[PDB]
């Protein structure tokens, strides 16, 4: 039995236009660990994007939290793009506010 | 810690009971260990306690108390071959071992019909010693060392003819020195009043 | 204190696909990661800076070893359950071991054994047995049952041994896992919105109640999220009657404190 | 089978190396160097918890090791020192972390070091027969025999009857007899008794032999000394019933 990732966009603070923040992207409940995560600004990959170690659930599920820091605006929209053994295409999540 | 302790030496009579004690300071407890090590031998696993309570192996029984930090091996009905170290090993929080410095038992021989003596042994051609052999004595005499040191003498040993179910004790003395006889060979020690002297 | 827990994780793939190793072992107190090893480090090195600084390197090299040790033996139990299930390709298996120490002075313990995410063996400390889930789980349980001391040493470490081990890491990282961060609160509008975040232990309770009863049942519940600088965030949602009059309030609760926003 | 060690004796010059051998057919994972000596429990010099990894003991100096596969562990003296004069033990288990498991452990091997092989010597072995006395007494008879003079105590002493080892009736001392106690180079001596039924005693065509196999040096130890090399040797003294 594969479980299929949950795929969570967020910002770490309240978000407002013209402030700096940090967009999460919080992947969880997924089997096995084979995992890719990337955040994308409106289309496009961002590359200076952190994330912490893989972690480990109680019912043996994973998880992961990917991050970058940024400045939200009214022009841009962010996604969040994540690929998994039960994904046949890569899945994409955009943020909402 | 880190710290076992064990008595240095223990002795009981044939046929009775003993209990061999280990008492352990230690960083965290994993279990404790048992082992028996004959003279001139390997240590083998004897019993393993981890949680309170008293387990039984046979002639052998192993109790264990993690709240007072102690344990202890039970040995009854003692037998001669029984006579070994018994070593104890505690597992700690990492789980390394610690080793007490063992417990040596020593068995004394239940000796029904004593016949204490110091026989005159036939000289060899091929040495200049004479030999004295004291032997059939109870087991509550011991012997002791020579004063002198020309003249050479063993502790006390078992020995079991298994075929007569018979055990007797027995030590050796023995020198070169012209002035030495049976007569005089153990008496730097404490030989029984009885002890029959052949001329 | 709270309700704390200690909970170490082991996992194992068979066929590791590309850069990905084959043998994991992550250590958690709470919700933070403490100790860490794969098997291409081989080593278990701090994940917590008050980790790193209680621990003298004798602890470091001590369970560097053991760790290589279980990379092998995990290895090797793959090898016997794909054979006993017949399984092809990739197969995982993992463990979990630990204790939890309870407000009211109770605890915990609990080891598991699982195959590709799924239960496969379950460690009853209480009645010192193994429960199987199916049969190839059932061959390794009647093993492991017949070495009783085996069994009695799991329920000694579970009760006494982790349990010191936890309480000797919650001082470490006191700092930290004993600290409180009391959660913002606030109202939104599409259904309300309650709104949670900047709190910890992550541990929140979020609920809606109508004229003082609560909604039993239709909240909608969004998942305890890490907002990654040490606090959480969550939400919960009811959507709005436009029929009828109702004084609708959400009541959260985080470590003993409780709190209401009416509307 | 078990767990394999050898060698069983081994004596030193300072500072030579050397090598000991460790072979388990138990498939065990975990394998251990410990060494004995007397007064303290056993010290832990090096381990091995599996297959291709080892770790420094409690008493790592002046040695090294090398898990050479999952069945050998060999501990290596770089260069010999009178401290490092023990009884070493192999051993191995199947898990050296958790677990309830135990410790399956080796023959044991004595190594004694020296400063020079000049004060190495065999035992000089002597048979003493029954007294007619203890022979009318108790109609048992007691044979005696002595060895005396050897250095060190790398000696096994037994008893041959007709030709085979006996082990009932035979009592060997437990621990040698330091015949200068005051001396640190003190020699030693070891006493055996073979008792017998008077019966058996005074048949004539009964043969009886102590035998007392010795360790010392082998054909590449250098030996200068004006007497005969104390080799690895066997020294016996016999006697024959009396009428
Ligand atoms: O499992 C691990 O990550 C490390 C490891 C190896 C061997 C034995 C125990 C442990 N973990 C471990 C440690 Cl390192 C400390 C306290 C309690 C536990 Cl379960
Ligand atoms: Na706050
Ligand atoms: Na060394």
């Amino acid at each position: 039995i594969q479980r299929t990732p949950k795929i969570q966009v967020y910002s770490r603070h309240p978000a407002e236009n013209g402030k700096s923040n940090f967009l999460n992207c919080y992947v969880s409940g997924f089997h096995p660990s084979d995992i890719e995560v990337d955040l994308l600004k409106n289309g496009e990959r961002i590359e200076k994007v952190e994330h912490s170690d893989l972690s480990f659930s109680k019912d043996w599920s994973f998880y992961l939290l990917y991050y970058t820091e940024f400045t939200p605006t009214e022009k841009d929209e962010y996604a969040c793009r994540v690929n998994h053994v039960t994904l046949s295409q890569p899945k994409i999540v955009k943020w909402d506010r | 810690g880190q710290n076992i302790d064990q008595p240095t030496e223990m002795t009981a009579t044939e046929g009775a009971i003993v209990q061999i004690n280990c008492t352990y300071q230690t960083s965290g407890f994993n279990g404790l260990f048992w082992y028996q090590q004959h003279a001139g031998e390997a240590p083998t696993f004897l019993s393993y306690n981890v949680l309170d309570g008293l387990e039984e192996k046979g002639r052998f029984s192993s109790f264990l108390s993690r709240s007072k930090g102690y344990s202890y091996l039970l040995l009854k009905e003692l037998q001669m071959k029984d006579s070994a170290s018994y070593l104890c090993a505690v597992k700690d929080s990492n789980y390394q071992l610690i080793w007490g410095a063992g417990t040596k038992l020593i068995i004394k021989p239940d000796i029904q019909n004593p016949d204490p003596a110091v026989y005159q042994l036939r000289d060899s051609k091929s040495s200049d010693k004479s030999v004295c052999l004291f032997t059939d004595f109870d087991s509550q005499t011991n012997v002791s060392q020579s004063k002198d040191s020309d003249v050479y003498i063993t502790d006390k040993c078992v020995l079991d003819m298994r075929s007569m179910d018979f055990k007797s004790n027995s030590a050796v003395a023995w020198s070169n020195k012209s002035d030495f006889a049976c007569a005089n060979a153990f008496n730097n020690s404490i030989i029984p009043e009885d002890t029959f002297f052949p001329s | 204190m709270r309700t704390h827990s200690l909970r170490y994780f082991r996992l194992g793939v068979s066929d590791p696909i590309h850069g990905v190793p084959e043998f994991i072992s992550v250590g958690y107190v709470d919700s933070h990661p403490i100790t860490t090893y794969d098997s291409v480090t081989r080593q278990k090195e701090p994940r917590a800076p008050w980790m790193a600084e209680n621990l003298a390197p004798d602890h470091w090299e001590r369970y560097t070893q053991l760790l290589r040790g279980w990379q092998q033996m995990f290895k090797v139990e793959l090898k016997r359950l794909q054979r006993h299930y017949n399984h092809s390709g990739s197969h995982t298996y993992q463990r979990m071991i630990g204790c939890e120490l309870l407000e009211d002075g109770s605890t915990t313990g609990f080891l598991q054994y699982a195959y590709d995410g799924q239960d496969f063996l379950i460690f009853n400390k209480d009645t010192l047995s193994w429960l199987a889930v199916d049969n190839v789980a059932h061959t390794i349980k009647q093993a492991w049952e017949a070495n009783q001391h085996e069994l009695l040493y799991q329920k000694n470490w579970l009760e006494e041994e982790c349990i010191a081990w936890l309480k000797r890491f919650l001082e470490y990282g006191k700092d930290t896992l004993q600290r409180t961060e009391p959660p913002l609160v606030r109202v939104n509008r599409k259904a309300l919105f309650c709104k949670a975040h900047g709190f910890y232990p992550p541990e929140i309770y979020m609920t809606w109640m109508k004229n003082g009863e609560e909604i039993v049942q239709e909240i909608d519940y969004g998942d305890i999220l890490p907002s990654g600088d040490g606090t959480y965030q969550a939400w919960a949602s009811i959507e709005l009657d436009p029929q009828s009059s109702n004084l609708y309030s959400c009541h959260v609760e985080h470590s003993g404190v409780h709190m209401v926003l009416q509307v | 089978a078990g767990v394999t060690q050898t060698p069983k004796f081994q004596v030193l010059k300072t500072g030579q190396s050397m090598t000991l051998q460790c072979a388990q057919d138990m498939n065990h994972n975990s394998m251990y160097w410990y060494r004995q000596d007397p007064g303290m429990g056993l010290r832990l010099i090096y381990y091995s918890a599996s297959e291709g990894t080892t770790d420094k003991g409690e008493v790592p100096n002046g040695y090294n090791v090398s898990r050479l596969n999952k069945r050998e562990f060999s501990l290596r003296l770089e260069s010999a020192a009178p401290s490092q004069t023990s009884v070493y033990f192999c051993a191995s288990s199947v898990w050296t972390g958790e677990g309830s498991g135990e410790l399956f452990f080796g023959e044991g091997s004595r190594l004694t070091v020296l400063e020079d092989l000049k004060n190495v010597f065999p035992p000089e072995v002597a048979v003493f027969e029954p007294s007619e006395a203890e022979i009318s007494h108790t109609q048992k008879a007691t044979l005696v025999c002595l060895a005396t003079g050897f250095y060190p105590d790398h000696v096994e002493l037994s008893w041959w009857v007709n030709g085979k080892e006996v082990h009932s009736g035979v009592c060997t001392d437990p621990q040698p007899l330091k015949e200068q106690p005051a001396l640190n180079d003190s020699r030693y001596a070891l006493s055996s008794r073979l008792r017998v039924s008077a019966t058996f005693w005074q048949n004539p065509r009964n043969h009886f032999r102590c035998q007392v196999q010795f360790y010392g040096l082998s054909e590449n130890d250098e030996w200068t000394q004006d007497r005969a090399k104390p080799v690895t040797q066997i020294v016996s003294a016999e006697a024959w019933g009396r009428a």
